[PDB]
RNA sequence: GCCACGCGUCCAGCGCACGGGGUCGGCGGCGAUGUCGGCUACCCACCCGACCCGUCUUGAAACACGGACCAAGGAGUCUA
RNA sequence: GGGACGCUACGCCGCGACGAGUAGGAGGGCCGCUGCGGUGAGCCUUGAAGCCUAGGGCGCGGGCCCGGGUGGAGCCGCCGC
């Protein structure tokens, strides 16, 4: 019984500790810390009493059953995976949607969600784009940034909030949260000249335009 | 057994050679210390050029 | 019953639990000493030459004791005397590799197969990627990957070669048990050289690849492996 | 709504085109069935480029997926009702197929006995 | 004996059938219906057999006695079980494990009985 | 290309007796277990000689 | 409102002089003519759009006559800006010299 | 920086994982009279390759011989 | 002193290495035809053999099983010969 301290040695290289084990031995102060040395339930019956057994034997057995598989170690479920993010993708930058039905639309990035999808939201007045999730791979990351450091994103909206439930009609909670976030962003994009016209425009490739040659 | 490369897989190298941990515990503190002295030499170089 | 026998089972597995941990400490200390041996051997070659130039004389380095021999030509058409030497060096496929120590007998066998091989003296580094990445042991006449130190120690444990570092030290430094250590290793199945080849059919002196490329074999080793 | 097998492995086949006889297209007396050429100047025999491939041992299918139907079962020829009860301990691996010479009234004896034993039939509604 | 008679019945037997790269046996006591030394109902002195009931409701368990080995009219005794699914599987497990009666086939009888009871279940 | 000879890579020896009698086979089955489970070479000579032909296992006079 | 893919020409299969390997396609993307400019297009998804007679379904729309063969850009080929691509099914030779699309949504930027 | 932990006498459990070969405890769509799938086998188009078989021969696609096509028969058998 | 599979042991499983081919030799064929002794309480005018087939398939392959049409009276699987 007692409070736990964090890992005393900082991580230097992944899989490698900064302090050696004998230096860890002195840092741990282990020199002065030597140490030496369910299923049956009785129930009354209205006779006598009966002793029932929980988890009774199954009444069915298949003709043949699979053998069990060997044990792996490096395989984790999707909820426990690490979620990467590009260095160009920062809160306040402007992204371009490529695969969704909002093709060529310049949409403002808010924050990184839990599952790895990006919460990206241009103003509904300009881009006609709601609070919408977007995968980070299908995103053109333009080097145009606004300062959303001082906005207040609602904590109640998350990946489960944008999860598809089961004809889609817009709920009134979606409309309230739409103007709750846009009211903080829209004055800030008006501080940059010609930024609202930039967001209302659509992205396209013309003749003589090559994405590898140009920078953005 | 799948022959994992000891040169890429760090733990297979540690299974074959336990001293490789301190081979790679050093050449990280040493290289950072040597990189620190290179920067401080350049930091002191700006004082020598300006004075 | 099963009173003493269950506790003896706990003390049975505890015997190899402490013995395995004791063996790990020996392997750690062997490699630490081997790291010291390369400070002593690598620095004194510079040290010998530095004081000879200061005295005005010359320091002739020791003639190298080991070279790495790689077969570079195919198999369609070969003289039977040349073919006999090539299978005596355990070089039966193209781009195969083996470690050969140097003496009067080995030099003359390498001279008779000069167009068919490219050989030279490997570095301390070039041993490591060969033993670690392409190191395969011949246990019971079977090609088994050296994925554990006990595999070497099961066959080479009588020569105090009980880990990967002991085998590397026995190969690089040509000890008294080099023959048993080298014959334990399967011939190295190297891939094709990345970046191409200069010329297969001529000697390395005349702009080709065959013959003795003394210390340039380390460049060729990195592309084979 | 059919009878699923125990497992559904990925069926891989190295070659699916039939091995035709050499010069089988040029003549009608030469059938499609493969015969290994043994001529001195035969191009197919000595593996010339752009010619008819010959069957080799390398074309053999995987032992796990050998003789397995695309549905995931393996066939078994069944002539009468009595042969059905063999497969009821092989229900999830092997399926039953009725023979060609079985009468229509004996085919309609078989189908429901395999339905009670949940035995998959390759051709349940053959005649009707 | 068991091993001596197996070497004769393994290929030239009337109950064995071979087609479609498969081998089966139609012995009355050959549960799992496969030609094998363990599962042969006629070979061994002690044999467990599971068959459907005569009236279609329940299972009959075939028990082979060790007294009249060359007396096939008396060697087999048949008991009928017409209880619920859980209790039927409990009884066949008890007759094999707790009597130590040829115990390598206890689960094989459980697998066969679990399907025969499913076969006589009303069809959807 | 590998310069090895497949002329004699297949050793010629008996794996099981060419006789089809069942009493020898049951004795062979008994001695296959004894060869691979015991450490004696006697069960390795007997099992080797049980496979042998009639001319290879000449009668022994009294 | 406009194009979202770069114009590329299916020049031919990966081949020798007397042997072709039609499981790997060679692409000539417009605007790239050097090896060092092919790094941007590595990993991008390529598609060959064509139309046929029978109507097939379309994801998110009424079933149309157009069909595609999906693929990806594997690695650069040659020195003068050529590049290799691999598709799920091998490209028909009717598409030799025709326009195929390489998209940007497999983006690394 | 450290594969070093005790005393006297004589000369063990909890979780993390570059760790004995892949998993998701992750998802999006369309599917009843016009849609999905169907290696092979029916037909057609394109690229690459590609000379008609048998036999004699050191050498055959040969301007070396048999050969329109199809069905049936048709050639190491028996005795000692 | 109350518990998964297995093992036609001529069966099953694990490791490594190798795979050309004329004449020629050997082995395996649950490749194919015909008849005989056994065997399937085998199939069959509610449709046998044979034949055709733009169908479904299996086996590397010799070949084989179903679906459809025609047909009207025999036929096949396994163990040996």
């Amino acid at each position: 019984k007692g409070k736990p301290h964090c890992s005393r040695n900082p991580v230097l290289v992944r899989g490698i500790g900064r302090y050696s084990r004998s230096a860890m031995y002195s840092r741990k102060a282990l020199y002065k810390r030597k140490y030496a040395a369910l299923a049956t339930v009785t129930k009354p019956v209205g006779g006598g009493t009966r002793v029932v057994k929980l988890r009774k034997m199954p009444r069915y057995y298949p003709t043949e059953d699979v053998p069990r598989k060997l044990l792996s170690h490096g395989k984790k479920p999707f909820s426990q995976h690490v979620r990467k993010l590009r260095a160009s993708i920062t809160p306040g930058t402007i992204l371009i949607i490529l695969t969704g039905r909002h093709r060529g639309k310049r949409v403002v990035f808010l924050k990184q969600l839990s599952s790895g999808l990006l919460l990206v939201t241009g103003p509904l007045s300009l881009n006609r784009v709601p609070l919408r999730r977007t995968h980070q791979k299908f995103v053109i990351a333009t080097s145009t940034k606004i300062d959303i450091s001082g906005v207040k994103i609602p904590k109640h909206l998350t990946d489960a909030y944008f999860k598809k439930k089961k004809k889609y009609e817009i709920t009134e909670q979606r409309k309230v949260d739409q103007k709750a976030v846009d009211s903080q962003i829209l004055p800030k994009i008006k501080a940059v000249p010609q930024l609202q016209g930039y967001l209302r425009s659509v992205f396209a490739l013309t003749n003589g335009v090559y994405p590898h040659k140009l920078v953005f | 057994v799948l022959k994992k490369n000891p040169l890429k897989n760090l733990r297979i190298m540690l299974k074959l050679n336990p001293y490789a941990k301190t081979m790679r515990r050093n050449t990280i503190l040493r290289q950072a210390r040597n990189h620190k002295l290179r920067v401080e030499r350049a930091a002191a170089a700006l004082a020598a050029k300006s004075d | 019953n099963f009173a003493e026998l269950k506790i003896k089972r706990l003390r049975k597995k505890f015997a190899q639990k402490m013995l395995r941990k004791a063996r790990r400490k020996l392997i750690y200390e062997k490699a630490k000493h081997y790291h010291k041996e390369y400070r002593q051997m690598y620095r004194t070659e510079i040290r010998m030459a530095r004081m000879a130039r200061k005295a005005g004389n010359f320091y002739v380095p020791a003639e190298p004791k080991l070279a790495f021999v790689i077969r570079i030509r195919g198999i369609n058409g070969v003289s039977p005397k040349v073919r006999k030497v090539l299978q005596l060096l355990r070089l039966r496929q193209i781009f195969n590799g083996t470690f050969v120590k140097l003496n009067k007998a080995s030099i003359n066998m390498l001279r008779i197969v000069e167009p068919y091989i490219a050989w030279g003296y490997p570095n301390l580094k070039s041993v490591n990627e060969l033993i670690y990445k392409r190191g395969y042991g011949k246990i019971n006449k079977k090609r088994i990957a050296l994925t554990d130190n006990t595999l070497i120690a099961r066959s080479l444990g009588k020569y105090n070669i009980i880990c990967m570092e002991d085998l590397i030290h026995e190969i690089y430094t040509v000890g008294k048990h080099f023959k048993e250590a080298n014959n334990f290793l399967w011939p190295f199945k190297l891939s094709s050289p990345r970046g191409g080849m200069k010329k297969k059919t001529t000697h390395f002196v005349e702009g080709g690849d065959a013959g003795n490329r003394e210390d340039q074999i380390n460049r060729l080793i990195r592309r084979m492996n | 709504a059919a009878l699923r097998p125990l497992v559904k492995p990925k069926i891989v086949k190295k070659r699916t085109k039939k091995f035709i006889r050499h010069q089988s297209d040029r003549y009608v007396k030469i059938k499609r069935n493969w015969r290994k050429p043994r001529g001195i100047d035969n191009r197919v025999r000595r593996r010339f480029k752009g010619q008819i491939l010959m069957p080799n041992i390398g074309y053999g299918s995987n032992k796990k997926t050998k003789h397995m139907l695309p549905s995931g079962f393996r066939k078994f020829l069944v002539h009468n009702v009595k042969e059905l009860e063999v497969l009821l301990m092989c229900n999830k691996s092997y399926c039953a197929e009725i023979a060609h010479n079985v009468s229509s009234k004996n085919r309609k004896a078989i189908v429901e006995r395999a339905a009670q034993l949940a035995i998959r039939v390759t051709n349940p509604n053959a005649r009707l | 004996s068991a091993h001596l008679q197996w070497m004769v019945v393994r290929n030239c037997s009337s109950f064995l059938i071979k087609r479609n790269k498969q081998t089966y046996s139609t012995e009355p006591n050959n549960l799992k219906a496969r030609n094998s030394f363990r599962y042969n109902g006629l070979i061994h002195r002690k044999t467990v057999g599971v068959e459907p009931a005569a009236d279609g409701k329940g299972v009959v368990v075939v028990m082979k006695r060790r007294s009249g080995q060359r007396k096939p009219a008396t060697s087999y005794v048949r008991t009928t079980i017409n209880k619920n699914a859980r209790a039927t599987l409990s009884s066949i497990r008890h007759m094999i494990r707790k009597n130590k009666y040829h115990p390598d086939l206890r689960m094989a009888a459980i697998r066969r009985a679990s399907a025969i009871l499913r076969s006589q279940k009303p069809v959807m | 290309g590998v310069d090895i000879r497949h002329n004699k890579d297949r050793k010629v020896r008996r794996k099981e007796p060419k006789s089809q009698d069942i009493y020898l086979r049951l004795l062979v089955k008994l001695y296959r277990f004894l060869a691979r489970r015991t450490n004696s070479t006697f069960n390795q000579v007997v099992l080797k000689r049980l496979f042998m032909s009639r001319t290879n296992r000449p009668p022994l006079s009294l | 409102s406009g194009r979202l893919w770069c114009k590329a020409i299916f020049a031919g299969y990966k081949r020798g002089l007397r042997n072709q390997r039609e499981h790997t396609a060679l692409l000539k993307i417009e605007g790239v003519y050097a090896r060092d400019e092919t790094e941007f297009y590595l990993g991008k998804r390529c598609a060959y759009v064509y139309k046929a007679k029978n109507n097939t379904v379309t994801p998110g729309g009424k079933p149309n006559k157009t069909r595609v063969i999906w693929g990806k850009v594997t690695r650069a080929h040659g020195n003068s800006g050529m590049v290799r691509a691999k598709f799920r099914s091998n490209l028909p030779a009717k598409a030799i010299g025709h326009r195929i699309r390489v998209m940007l949504y497999p983006s690394r930027i």
